Parts: structure tokens; C-alpha cells; sequence
């Protein structure tokens, strides 16, 4: 198992998630 | 018999094919490590006295185990590995019993020696492709059960209020509502006065499937099949098979490996998975001077067939001790091992795609212990929990629902990068603020 | 001292004893199927057909050991061979609700290495769904 | 789990259907002997911690083994023996398995202890009844073989052809026909690429029968049924009942006590001999400080079932090592056994008319120590000969006579009233004088 | 042996119980075609003499198959059509086992020969009666799967993740979910260390029964019995009968006649349908001048019992070759065959009512073959895409949708009296105008 | 790239993938028959009885393979001997839904030469039924 | 499915436990050796077509037979010998019946090849052993 490195996510990723579930 | 120069042959080339054994040995003082090494590489037809008295026979020219190197034990002054290769024509094929018949058989009592302890086995790709072994392994286990990317949860039955097959029951049908995935018989619960076999394994068939309707997970609890009989313990495998229930379990040592090789061939051929109990271990197993090291007695379940194996706790125990049980472990579950001797592993091991044995862990007294186990064992391994579940202030249900949400928790930061290490303690101090179970479990 | 409920208080394996996971969880734990060289795969399930059961077993001989139905789910297109954005895994979460709001949706990962299945943990429940707890479960 | 006052109860009054048990103890430095043995008999559910965590239960309460005498071992410093009484309600009736894994399953693992060995049983007669108990013992065997009054002799077959079948049927016919009663398989001849056992059964049913034609006495071959599995087992020993052959073999410690039950029980329903070969005691009976003492194995092969028993030499041994080994004999033959400490035996043993087992003694390489054997033994005893028969410059036949000439000779010798211990050698000088046979072993 | 005036015997009448066989034949240089035909109608016990030798038997006198006919073979030099005729006597009723060993057992080596290819065979209906043949067959097969009026589709599964049970299962339920009647085991997954053989019967019985809960059709998939022995075949077919599962599946050119039968059998006891795989069949029936063609393996396979049989591509294939496939998928199914040589039938068969054999067809890469697979085919068969339901960009069960979707639009066209040769492209792309599934695979 | 849904899908044979079949496509299936020498016959069920199921399947011992309950629906008057024309298999199904609106109908064949059904697809769903989707099954 | 270079492997080091197989190959006129012996070790799904179609497959990664030698027929001038090393987890132990479905199964109506003859097989000490074998063999018969 190698260790996970962190990816952060982009910016927007809240609004645009929020975008698509409307 | 012992002529050191026919059997202690140190320019040997060691064939694929071979069984090798790796022991280490205390001569009598006196007596030299090449004249030791010989004697149980020849399994003299005289154990009492240590020299040659009749020399020449079929079965010791091409049937003998030969002694192909002798080391020095580092730290000891009178301790030796030797080790002994055998031809594959000595073994009959898919016989665990017939193998240590062969290597175990008569050298531990052999005069020369003072002590005798057997560390590890190669076992060749010809020899393993003989055995059944595992009726499912660890990976078929998981898709049977459905249950992928942490530890199983056990725990031992011990009710508080009887040892009746009805409170049994009970016991088991609150243990696995609150979260656990397994329960246990003892090892000695077999079929008793206070409680015969057939009333306990259909009180726990009900119990399995109310735990079951309840969670909505697939419930197992390891039914002790271990009798007197191979006809009784056939009848227990079988009565196991019409209640549809998914495991069973036996005492492979004390029962033996010819009952319980039939056992793991029964449950190959109906589907039942195996978990094997390794009562009286420690009589062979413990002293580190004479007996058979627990790898080999692993090793040979593996042929045997089992899918899951006590494996002992590592709670207690100093990093070299340590060390030692991930090498077995490894040994159990994986396909190609390497030589390493820092972890007491050898030989080179290739099982050749024969299934993998979930090690079970005794996991401590509390849900403080979590971290570590996950650390050390990763996911696949069951974690047994002798009271964490029982301990617990608020009974069975709520204590198997702490040691769920904590080898959860654990397995969650796992996942997220943590070092369980360092942050074990504060990753079950912040579960246990949205946990109430948890959070009672850890005021003890 | 609490008592664990019986009742409507349905796990699905993985991760159900903990709070659902956040988006910022789920990235995570996807962050973890990568780094490993994982393939994820969504997974999609009914409320009926979300957890296990014995009906089939009704046409059975004596070999209903280990058979249970519903083991398996319905799979949500393809497993995202070559993945390494956890957004892709985020961005078809939200798609497999939207087309299918009363369906429980879990999160699985294979390993090519080892050519089996090695995660699966729940990233969706139904609001419709009576049958678990919203962690007020005691 | 060890409070010491729970489990210790020197007080206790031992009932007529307990089971006793006698540990020597080795406890770890600063450990008392009273926590010892009150751990020994609880069989805690924590091996590592030594300590009571998780105390009350219903397997704690009623079915607990007691310590109740602990006592010092002279001449030692840190070294006791702890009896330990349990309820006869603990124990799967007819079940040598399950008596093993409820006293020896855990315990040797224990944290407090350096070392335990477990030397003595006591075996109530309520639980010796629900045993089948060897399939015929020694008097139905001396009169199923027409054979009173003398040893019986023995020996096993190593031929200096091959190992083919067809060879090992010739050297049995041989060794057959010159006067021995039995041969032996070897343990580990199973069924090999070289030697497949129903062509093994097959040519030592040729030769049982040739020998028998020809000497007009009953012959047998031990016919080495253990196997990989019960089924093959049974395979093995369905073909010698179909051979109507008088004997077969098993090798119960490492095929298993289950298995060996099953094939005690088969030769009694189908009238067949069981002989049983002890291969791997040493792993677990030899070092004084640690395993388990063969009088307890002896103990447990008469439960499961065996007719006769490898039961050492006595060459080579001291006069305590022999007290010992003529007590485990006593065990294995009497009816009823008194306590005696120097002979090794700790309890009074009521076998309550369960038919005694005859041991197998190993001879040694020659002729000569025919009356020592004949004077420690007695007659209820087989004579093996491991090259008395083949080291005998004529070849097996002459040499088969030789050996029955000189048992019979000291047999009638000893009927006479001359003393063995003295007058042996001119016993055997006497015989050497008409017989061409023993004069020429004894110019070896 | 080889007379020419006793075994070509051109006068005479075949009678209508008598077994015919036509034989491509090609000699060697300068040995005349009647010695040949004459030599194939003896089977002379001396086939590298190429002369007679012992002449005169009561096994060549009246169990004599007779060369009653040699033909040229047009546009060939050194070719013959060589009929013989063999009396219903020589053969065992109901063993196609004896049957290919009374015609094909020694000729095909016979040194006058250079070359020997069976081409056809007539089995007449007093021999045709003594077998059992197909357990179903293509009318019973579709009452009991309750599917009429085109043709039944199936998929190979080639997962993409593993080859482990539980992969294999899911997408065995991806694919039947969306639309195939089945799916088909690989010929070779028989019983590996990668997937064990009831592991993967139970993993696909949860999927064969989901598919059918969620589509309300009934579905298969054929589960491979193929074994190394009978027992363990049988053991696999007697877990599917268990299981309630519909069909198994047999490689019956590997396996062999006598398993084929004895499946065959158990298939029509229990209820099960029996698919047959022809792997091996190209070892066989691929060269022009030597082996036998395909169409005596079919007529065999019918006879020794299959309710499918895989049958080939025509894809890729001249309008003579298949001119040739239609010919064998006619003897496969119908009851009464006429002699046609464009064909490639030689010999009137009359089926006598024996149930027909469903040819299995593999289907192309792509769904735009199946309006000639319909107008070919007509609706008995099953139609086998091997990567038309896995090569769609959707996954598996939109491409199983889009493989159903084709077969019910080119199904509706054709009994509209639509020309499928001309317009199936047509019917193809209308259908695609509704169907996003179908229109997602001819981008592709 | 859509997802077959799993969800109120079932199929009911032969045509059940396609549109359902307009008066034209149902007249244009009879001409194939009546050309053919066949026999139609009009079949129904209502929709608890409309798709395979195992109950029957508790009764048994171990012989329920290919056994399946449902297979038979119910017949709607009598197969229509010597039918030439199709516009009377066209009232008749116009009939039975008047009398069964709850209910699925089929279409099936009879080949008197070969003595066995040669067709069988569905002609009508019932509205009220939840159980299958309206081409709209992505 | 016939890569060329997924499955004519020139280097690969033959393992104890292979099976393998040496196949006389008579590749139709204008297919190079190399693309036959491939093709006859990946045994691909399409046999009409003799080109790659659907790749990718968990029945093609590591349960693949490797073509890891091709050499000349001497005096003959279209015939090679194609070696094909197939993994000891392919096969059914103690299964000749399976033994025979997977190295002879399909390959011999493969289109790229006119005619495909196998000569020899290797059977590795691991699988000889998974077998009973004859009853008795000779010595014993003697």
C-alpha cells in the first residue's frame, strides 16, 4: 500500500457540485 | 545411519522439486555439529545410540533426507541450523500427516541431540499442487461475505447467565446485532452434558439469522465440528450444511491433521467456510530450544486446508517478537514469501496460487488497542475481542458497536493518509464525541 | 446506558457505523483507491433489493451456504479505468442520485493486481429509505 | 481468571468422577506457586496480561478446574507440581480430542509460567466407560493369534532390494518364516511413488499367508493404514479386512486422535488388530521441563484404542529412567494402578476392566539383551528387532530364528526359576550350543 | 483383408438398417481406387502391409462393411467418394463411443491411403432409436424457456476486472440484465486455482436469479461440467440441479463421447439443458483431404445427446462454405434431410423423431451483422456475440440491450416481408432513431 | 452514456425490446402468421401473474429446474381456426382489454404442421401497471 | 488478441511450472511467423478474422500463453516451430479432458494459419503430480 497523497480539490468543486444536484 | 560423511553433504545442489527443513539444534557436548546435522538428515532406525550399526539400505540410498549446510547461531554457543533437504518421492502426495511423519516422526528423541527445534519448511510447487488446501482462502471469503476494506470483528462466546444452548444463543444473537461479523465457539465446546451440539447449533442458526434480518450484513459464528469421531464430526459438518449456516470450526491439533483434512474437503465440497482453532500450539510450539515453531504448524493448516487461523495477539509482545508473527503472517496469507531471516522466514515459500488463511488476532481487553492492530495487520485479518465487547458497561450489542465504530474509524483515517502510529489515540477520542457506545467503552 | 436499536437500523458493510461521509470524505477515501492504483466503480441498489436476503433459496436442494441474494448491485456505467481526479468519482456520485434518488449508493474499488474487489463502502442513502438511522441509533 | 483464591482451594475435596491432573509448573521468577497453579486451572481467557481482566461467568462458575495441592519438586528450586481437579461434566463423553483440548488446549502458552509439563492423569471410572477403548486388548489378542506363555516378536521391514512392494513382501514372507510373529511397515511407508499401498497390501498378504502355510503358526504384518484423510484411512483399512489380514497400523499422533478413534472403532466392529506407532512424542514428551509426559499419551492412546503401543527401549537407560518407563507400562496393561512416585505415576488409576494395550519394546541390535528384556517386560510384551533378524550374517530367516530361539530359551529358563539378571549369558551360551542359528548371531 | 472382389462388391443393395459411410479418399500413387474402397470397407488387421495376409475370418464374413460405390471427385485428380455399408450388428445401440470405433477406429492409417477424410455418414432409424440423444431439444427448449419467434442470444463473459467467481458473476448479471437469454462459461474455466468450480456455480446462480427477478424473463447462463473425471462431472451437474439453475455445458470432443452420454443422460433425468462446446473440433474437421468433417461430429453429437451445439461463424465465409454450414445446421436440426451434394450432404437421414440440436452461432464484432444472422439462421438458433454486448462504450448490459434490440427490429422487418439481404442496413438505422443504446453501438 | 435502469424494466419476450407495436404492426405480425398456415390465439394475464416467479416452489423437492410459475397466462376464447383475415384477431384484442383493462395480452402462434407454439409477443400493456417503463428506459 | 509484441515475447524466461507446448505452424502466404506464434499462444476470441478486435482482458494478462521462441523448419521454406509457454494456474489439476480444451481448444482453426500441427509438450514436475496416473506401470505389472 502506498501512502495517499493529498489532491486538493479545485476551487469551485463546492459550487460546482451544488450546481448539479439542482 | 549417521556416517557423517554419507548424509552431510555440503556441495549438494538443492533441487526444486525438494522438501527443505531448517533446524536448529543442540548437540550433546562433544558430540560435533556435521555428526548432528547427519544424524537427522539419516532418522537413524537407532535413536538411543547415536552411532552406525546397520549400514545399507534402499530406503536410506535415494530416499534420504540429506543435511546440506550447518550455521552457527548467532549469540548461541552451542546452537546450529541445519538444514536437510528431501526428495518429493518421500512424501505422499496431499498428506499433511504422511509429511510429518516423514520429518518429525523419530529425530526429536534422537540421543545425540539434546534438543531439537524444527523453524521452517520449503515447500516445492510439485508438492504443494497436491493439496486441496483452503476451501475457499481469504479473497473468495470476502466476496461470500461481502465484506471488503477493513478487519472481520469476533468475539468469544461466554455467557454470563448459563452455559445452556439457549443463552448461547442469546449471547450470540446480541453480540452480532451490534456489529461484529463473527462469534466463536470455545474450542472446548463441543458437545457437553450442560450443552450437546446439535440444541447449540440450531439455537445459533437462529440467532445467525435474527442478527442477520436485523443488520442486513451476512453473520456468521465459527461452530465447533471438533469430536471424538470422524463419523460425530461429520455429523456436526453436516447438520452445519442443512441449516445453511455459513462457518464452521475445528481444533486441528488436537483433533489431527487426518480428520481435519477431511473436514477442509467436506467444505470445499458444500460451500461451508473453515475456521481453525489452534488449541495445544503452545505444548509444541513455545519453547525456543526443542518442539516445532507455530510457522511450520501454520504452514502445514495452509496444506491442511482452513480458512481462517488463531494467530495469536501481538498486544504484549517486543518488536522482534513482532517481527516474528508478521513473518507467519505473511506466510498464511500470501502467495510468494522471500527469504528473510530477521523474520524468522528461511526459506523462499512460492504457494503457488493456493489460497491464503485469514490470520485471527487476539485483539486486547479494549478498543484502545484498534490502531495498532490495523496498523500492523492491515485489513485482512479477523480481530477477535475476548471482553472489549463484553467489558463494555452497556452489555453485548453496545459493546460489538464500539469495536465496530473504532476499527471503522481507524480504517477511515488509515485510509486518509493518518500514521495510526502517533494519531491512534486521537482518532478514537474524536469518534468516541459522536459515539456513545464508544465513548462509554473508553471511560473504562 | 443505551440500548443499540433493532429497529429500522439496516447496515450496508464498510463505513455505515461512522456519520455519512462528507464530499471532502469521499475525496479522500478516493484519493486512497488512487494512490493504490485502483480502479473505482459506483454501485446502485433499491431499497428492497440493498440488502441481503434469502428468497432465491426457495428453489434450492441443500446448498444454500453462503448463497444470500442482493449481494450483488446494479453497476452505474463503467469502471473508471485510468482515474486519478477524485472530481470524476464526485461529479458520477451526484449523477447516480440524480437519476436514481431512492436508490442506496456505494463506492467500490477493484485492485487489477490482485484481480479481485478490495473496497466498498457506502456513499449515498435514500431520504425515502425508513429502514437505518440517522446515527441517533443508541 | 487467576484471583488466586477462586481457583486455589486447597480445601477441596476430590470427587470419585473428577478428572486430575498433575502439572509440573515452572513459574516465572517473582510469581508465586499458588498463582500458578490457580492460573493453570482457570485456563484464563488472557495468556499475555497474567492478570484478572473480565471476572464472572457461567464457564467460570461450575465447570472450573481446581488447583487444590500444590507441591515442590525435591532437589529443584523453582519447579512444583500443581493438581488440578476437573468436573467429569467439562468433558465430550468417549472424546480423547476434546479431553485434550479441555486441559492441555491453552495453558502451555501461559505468561506466568517459564515452563509446564503435564506428567499424570487420573481417569475417573465414569468417564473411562463411555470409551470403545482398544479394539481387543492382550488376552482377546493372545487368543485370536494362539500364542501364550512367551513375547511376541517383531520386526520392521527395510529391505536391501528396493522398496518396491514386491521386495517388501519378500522380506516379510522371509522374515515371517523364520519365526517372527509380526513385521512392521515402516511409519512413514504410507503409500509413496515408489510403493503404492494396496500393491504393498496386496504382496504382504502373499507373504503373511506364505509364511503362515509354511510355519503353521499365525502370522501378521503390521499394514500402515494412516493416510492424508478419514476416507483414505478407511480405504486402507476395508482392504485389509477384505484380505481377511490380522492387523493393520496407525500412527496416531500425527494422524490424529480423531482419525485414531474412527479406526479403533472400525477394527472393532470388523475384528482387525490395531497397532499403533507413536511417531512425534518426542516433540512433545522429552524434555523434562515441557510438553507432556508419555504416560499421559500412553494414557490417552488406551482411551481412543490401540492393541499394542510403541513403547520405547529399554537399552541404554538407567535404572530411573527404566522405574519410569515400567511405570507407563503398568498404565498401559493393568487393570488397577497404585500411586507410586518413583516409578513416575501420581495418581491411582482404576482402567475398570477397559483391556490393557501391549507395548512394543525395542530390542536391540543383537540377541544378547534377550534377558534383560524378558526379565523387565515379562511375557506381555512384543520384542521388536530392528536389525537383530537382518544383521544376522545369514540372512533374515536364520536370523528371525535366532531371536525366537533365544526368547524361548530365557522363557524357559525363566520358568526354571534361574534369574535372569545373572545367568542370561549362559542361558543364550547353552542355546548356541544346539542351535546353528543363535551360535552364529552371537559370534557377531 | 483387402481382396477388392470380396469388399468392393458394386452390385450391391443397401439395406435400410445398414450404417452408410462416404469417404474422401486418396490413394497412393499407382493403387487403384477399388483396392482402396476396399480396403477402407475391411479395415484390415495389417494397415502398414497394405496386402492380404491372414485371410478368412468369421469377423470378415458376414460383420463386413461393403464398398458398393466409388465415385471421381469433379475438378479433383486423385480424389474418390468411396460408400460403404455396414450391418446394424457390428454396432453397440446407443454408444457413439462404438459407433466412431467401428468406422473411424484404424482406416484412416492404412498405408494405400494418403490421405482419408469421412465426409458423411447415414445412421438409419433402427439405430437412431437405440439412443437416448438430446435431453430436450430445440421445441421442448423453448416451451420451457417460454421464448418464441427469433433467435435466443447469448454473450461470452470475458471480465474485465478478474477471473474470480464473484466478477465472473457480476458480469454474468450485467449482461443478462439487459437483454441475453444467456451467457457461456469459456470452454476452458472448468475448475482453477484462480476460480474454483462452486464457488463460481453459486456466484452465478445469485446472478442468473437477479437478472430474472429484474427483467422477468427467464435466463441462463451455461455453467461448464467439463471435468477430468465422470465423478467430478457429475458432481458439477448434480450442484446445478441443486441449484434450480436451467443449463450446463459439456465440451464433449475433449471430454469424450462416454462422459458426453452419461451427462446427456442425467440431463434428460433431471430436467437440466445440455450446451456442448466443440473445442478440438479443428484438430478434426478443418483439412479437405484428412480428418472428418464437422457434419458427422454434429450427427454424433445429436445421437450421444445435446440440447445446443456450437456451430460456427458465417461470418467471413464464401457463399459456398456456407452452402456447407447450412447443410450440417439442417442435419443439426431438422427431422428428415434429403441428399444434397452442393450441399455437402451425401446420404439421406432420416431423424426418425429424435429431438433437433439449436446451432450456436457466433455473431460478429458488431450488431450490423445481425440481419444476415436472422435471414441465414432463421429463428433456432442462438445467436453468440463475443464482443457486440461488451465492445459497446456503455458497458455490458446496454450492449446486451443493443444486441436484443437488433435481433427484435431485424425479427419485426423479416415477418413484414421485408428483404433483410437488401434492407437490413435500413432496418438497422430506424432502429437506431429510437433506441440510444443500439445507436451508441453503430457509432462504433 | 446511459444506464439501463433496473428499476419497473420487465420485458415480456419477443418485441418487448421494441416500440410497442401499432394496429399497422400487430396487422402486418397476422399477415406473417396467416401466410404462414398458422393458428393465432390472444393470451392474458393480469400483471401479478404477467412474469415468471417460483412460488409453486415451496412443494418441491429438489426438481425445480426450468420449472418456472406464470409461463402459462390464460387463454382468450379459442385459437382462431382457419383466421385468414386479420382485422378479426385485431377486434379481438380491442375485446379482451375492454373486458380485461388490468391486464397484459399476447399474441401467440400455433404451427399445426410442426405441433407446437411458433409465436408468442405482446400486444398490450396495461396502463396501470408500474412494472415496466415506457421506452423511456435509458 | 495477436498483438504481435503482447504475446511474442523473444526474452521471456521460462518458468519450472510452465506447460509448453511446441507447435509446427504453417502461417498463410504474406502473415510473418511472428504474428502466427502470437496469435496461436493468445488463442483470441475471433478465429474468422485473425486481427485484434476487443483488447484487454483479465483472461489475457496474466493467464496468457507467451510465444517465446519461433525457429525454422529445416528444408522446409513456410513451416516454423512456435513455442508457447502457458501458466500452471491455466490448467485443472489432474484434468488431461482440460489440459487439451486449453492449449488445443481453438488454435487449430485459426485463419492466419493453413495448417497447425503439435508436436510436444512440456509438463512440468507440478502438474505431473496433480495426477494418479496408471494403475499399476510397468515394474509393478512385472
Amino acid at each position: 500500500a502506498v501512502t495517499p497523497s493529498r489532491s486538493a480539490l479545485p476551487s469551485n468543486w463546492k459550487q460546482e457540485l451544488e450546481s448539479l444536484r439542482s | 545411519k549417521d556416517y557423517r560423511l554419507t548424509y552431510y553433504t555440503p556441495d549438494y545442489v538443492v533441487r526444486d522439486t525438494d522438501i527443505l527443513a531448517a533446524f536448529r539444534m543442540t548437540p550433546q557436548p562433544g558430540v560435533p555439529p556435521e555428526e548432528c546435522g547427519a544424524a537427522v538428515a539419516a532418522e537413524s532406525s537407532t535413536g538411543t545410540w547415536t552411532t552406525v550399526w546397520t549400514d545399507g539400505l534402499t530406503s536410506l540410498d535415494r530416499y534420504k533426507g540429506r543435511c546440506y549446510d550447518i550455521e552457527p547461531v548467532p549469540g548461541e554457543d552451542n546452537q546450529y541450523i541445519a538444514y536437510v533437504a528431501y526428495p518429493i518421492d518421500l512424501f505422499e502426495e496431499g498428506s499433511v500427516t504422511n509429511m510429518f511423519t516423514s520429518i518429525v516422526g523419530n529425530v526429536f528423541g534422537f540421543k545425540a541431540l539434546r534438543a531439537l527445534r524444527l523453524e521452517d519448511l520449503r515447500i516445492p510447487p510439485a508438492y504443494v499442487k497436491t493439496f486441496v488446501g483452503p476451501p475457499h482462502g481469504i479473497q473468495v471469503e470476502r466476496d461470500k461475505l461481502n465484506k471488503y476494506g477493513r478487519g472481520l470483528l469476533g468475539c468469544t462466546i461466554k455467557p454470563k447467565l448459563g452455559l445452556s444452548a439457549k443463552n448461547y444463543g442469546r449471547a450470540v444473537y446480541e453480540c452480532l446485532r451490534g456489529g461484529l461479523d463473527f462469534t466463536k465457539d470455545d474450542e472446548n465446546v463441543n458437545s457437553q452434558p450442560f450443552m450437546r451440539w446439535r440444541d447449540r447449533f440450531l439455537f445459533v442458526a437462529e440467532a445467525i439469522y435474527k442478527a442477520q434480518a436485523e443488520t442486513g450484513e451476512v453473520k456468521g459464528h465459527y461452530l465447533n465440528a471438533t469430536a471424538g469421531t470422524c463419523e460425530e464430526m461429520m455429523k456436526r459438518a453436516v447438520c452445519a450444511k442443512e441449516l445453511g449456516v455459513p462457518i464452521i470450526m475445528h481444533d486441528y491439533l488436537t483433533g489431527g491433521f487426518t480428520a481435519n483434512t477431511s473436514l477442509a474437503i467436506y467444505c470445499r465440497d458444500n460451500g461451508l467456510l473453515l475456521h481453525i482453532h489452534r488449541a495445544m500450539h503452545a505444548v509444541i510450539d513455545r519453547q525456543r530450544n526443542h518442539g516445532i515453531h507455530f510457522r511450520v504448524l501454520a504452514k502445514a493448516l495452509r496444506m491442511s486446508g482452513g480458512d481462517h487461523l488463531h494467530s495469536g495477539t501481538v498486544v504484549g509482545k517486543l518488536e522482534g517478537e513482532r517481527e516474528v508473527t508478521l513473518g507467519f503472517v505473511d506466510l498464511m496469507r500470501d502467495d510468494y514469501v522471500e527469504k528473510d531471516r530477521s523474520r524468522g522466514i528461511y526459506f523462499t515459500q512460492d504457494w503457488c496460487s493456493m489460497p491464503g488463511v485469514m490470520p485471527v488476532a487476539s485483539g486486547g481487553i479494549h478498543v484502545w488497542h484498534m490502531p495498532a492492530l490495523v496498523e500492523i495487520f492491515g485489513d485482512d485479518a479477523c480481530l477477535q475481542f475476548g471482553g472489549g465487547t463484553l467489558g463494555h458497561p452497556w452489555g453485548n450489542a453496545p459493546g460489538a458497536a464500539a469495536n465496530r465504530v473504532a476499527l471503522e474509524a481507524c480504517t477511515q483515517a488509515r485510509n486518509e493518509g493518518r500514521d495510526l502510529a502517533r494519531e491512534g489515540g486521537d482518532v478514537i477520542r474524536s469518534a468516541c464525541k459522536w459515539s456513545p457506545e464508544l465513548a462509554a467503552a473508553c471511560e473504562v | 446506558m443505551m440500548v443499540w436499536t433493532p429497529v429500522n437500523n439496516k447496515m450496508f458493510e464498510t463505513f455505515s457505523y461512522l456519520p455519512p461521509l462528507s464530499d471532502e470524505q469521499i475525496a479522500a477515501q478516493v484519493d486512497y483507491i488512487v494512490a493504490n492504483g485502483w480502479i473505482p466503480c459506483l454501485e446502485f441498489a433499491e431499497s428492497d433489493k440493498a440488502y441481503v436476503s434469502n428468497e432465491s433459496a426457495i428453489r434450492f436442494g441443500s446448498v444454500s451456504c453462503l448463497y444470500y441474494d442482493n449481494r450483488y448491485w446494479t453497476m452505474w456505467k463503467l469502471p473508471m479505468f485510468g482515474c486519478r481526479d477524485p472530481m470524476q468519482v464526485l461529479r458520477e456520485i451526484v449523477a447516480c442520485t440524480k437519476a436514481f434518488p431512492d436508490a442506496y449508493v456505494r463506492l467500490v474499488a477493484f485492485d487489477n493486481q490482485k484481480q479481485v474487489q478490495i473496497m466498498g463502502f457506502l456513499v449515498q442513502r435514500p431520504k425515502s429509505a425508513r429502514d437505518w438511522q440517522p446515527a441517533n441509533k443508541r
